[PDB]
């Protein structure tokens, strides 16, 4: 079975780093991405990296969040700087070749359990 | 793009540059990251065109 | 922008491409970096493999040092014809070329201390003699050899810039 375990903090007053380790399959050729889901059931694209180390970002989090990949370890990391209260949400790690997508959740065939992140002021 | 060094004034509004003069100025060094082998067509004449507007827009 | 123009004119004026940096002095140390874009045609028939790379060479040239401009001068690639560049060549290559669309994929970057970065996008077929007696249960050693054509160690010295991190992109490579 293919799993995407997610690690990272959940409470910050702030900087954070959310890591995602993939097991069960080698995702060298796949586009590894991060999605956000705030309360109300809407999934938001945040960042993505492809085999060419090319970083795509959403407009809402452009220049703030940084996505990186460790191809040897088959993992993807998302560094979050400049957190605000509205960033409180569940962050999902996703992988899959981007067909009709690269910004749509439907193009990713693998998803992580998710990580809750909260910010308090 | 825009190049203020190539600003000009005259009866015309657009200046077509031949390839010899087009090669004499700065152009972006665009390249294809995932390209394996590419050909710029040169049949009959170099298949390239350069236009300069009076405001300096290339 | 003008001050940069007279600075570049000063640097290029009175520059002898025929003489290496520290021509009478100790050898010029040339650091080298490679970024492997792709390895494509691993052919058992032809005993060679095709490899695309970004190949960067770093070397200090005091003649090209400048001051008063706190930024790295990335110049148009054609200036590479006007500067001295190393004698580097791939010993085991069979067919190599610089990608030339939209322009020649070259990069010349000068630094205020006189450091010169010379980058090339090169696709090269390189010989890889394979011992396929254990085929398909076989392991191959495919090498790229880089050498100076007309200089010895007393004139030029090579090293891998960044140690073992000099060559990157191998982790991202996958072959059928
Ligand atoms: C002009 O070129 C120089 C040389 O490439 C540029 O300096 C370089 O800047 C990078 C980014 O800061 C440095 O890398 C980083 O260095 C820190 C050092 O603590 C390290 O912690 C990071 O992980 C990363 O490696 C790089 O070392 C540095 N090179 C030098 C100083 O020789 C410079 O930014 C360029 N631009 C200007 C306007 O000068």
């Amino acid at each position: 079975q293919v799993q995407l375990q997610e690690s990272g903090g959940g409470l910050v007053q702030g900087s954070l780093r959310v890591s995602c380790a993939a097991s069960g399959r080698t995702f060298t050729t796949y586009i590894m991405a991060w999605f956000r889901q705030a309360p109300g059931k809407e999934r938001e694209f945040l960042a993505a990296m492809d085999q060419g180390r090319i970083q795509y970002y959403g407009d809402s989090v452009r220049g703030r969040f940084t996505i990186s990949r460790d191809y040897a370890k088959n993992s993807v990391d998302l560094q979050l700087d400049g957190l605000r209260p509205e960033d409180t949400a569940v962050y999902y790690c996703a992988a899959g070749a981007g067909f009709w997508g690269l910004r749509t959740a439907s193009s990713y065939h693998y998803w992580g359990q998710g990580t809750q992140v909260t910010v308090s002021s | 793009w825009k190049d203020e060094r190539l600003k000009f004034k005259g009866p015309m509004t657009v200046l077509r540059l031949n390839n010899l003069m087009a090669s004499k100025i700065w152009t972006p060094d665009t390249f294809f990251h995932n390209g394996k082998k590419s050909v710029a067509h040169n049949m009959t004449m170099p298949n390239k065109l350069l236009r300069i507007t009076e405001d300096g827009t290339l | 922008m003008s001050f940069v123009k007279e600075t570049v004119d000063k640097l290029l004026k009175g520059y002898d491409i025929r003489l290496r940096p520290d021509f009478g002095g100790p050898p010029v140390c040339v650091g080298m970096n490679i970024d492997i874009a792709s390895i494509d045609m691993v052919s058992e028939v032809n005993m060679d493999y095709t490899l695309t790379m970004y190949f960067q060479q770093y070397w200090r040239d005091k003649r090209l040092a400048y001051s008063g401009i706190p930024l790295n001068l990335t110049l148009d690639n054609r200036v590479a014809d006007q500067l001295w560049v190393p004698d580097t060549y791939f010993l085991n290559d069979k067919k190599s070329f610089v990608h030339g669309v939209t322009v020649k994929n070259r990069m010349i970057r000068l630094h205020p201390d006189g450091t010169v970065l010379y980058g090339l996008r090169i696709t090269t077929t390189a010989a890889c003699m394979m011992d396929l007696r254990r085929y398909p249960l076989d392991e191959q050693n495919c090498t790229l050899e880089i050498e100076s054509y007309g200089y010895t160690t007393d004139d030029i010295e090579f090293y891998w810039r960044g140690g073992d991190k000099a060559v990157t992109g191998v982790e991202r490579i996958e072959l059928p």
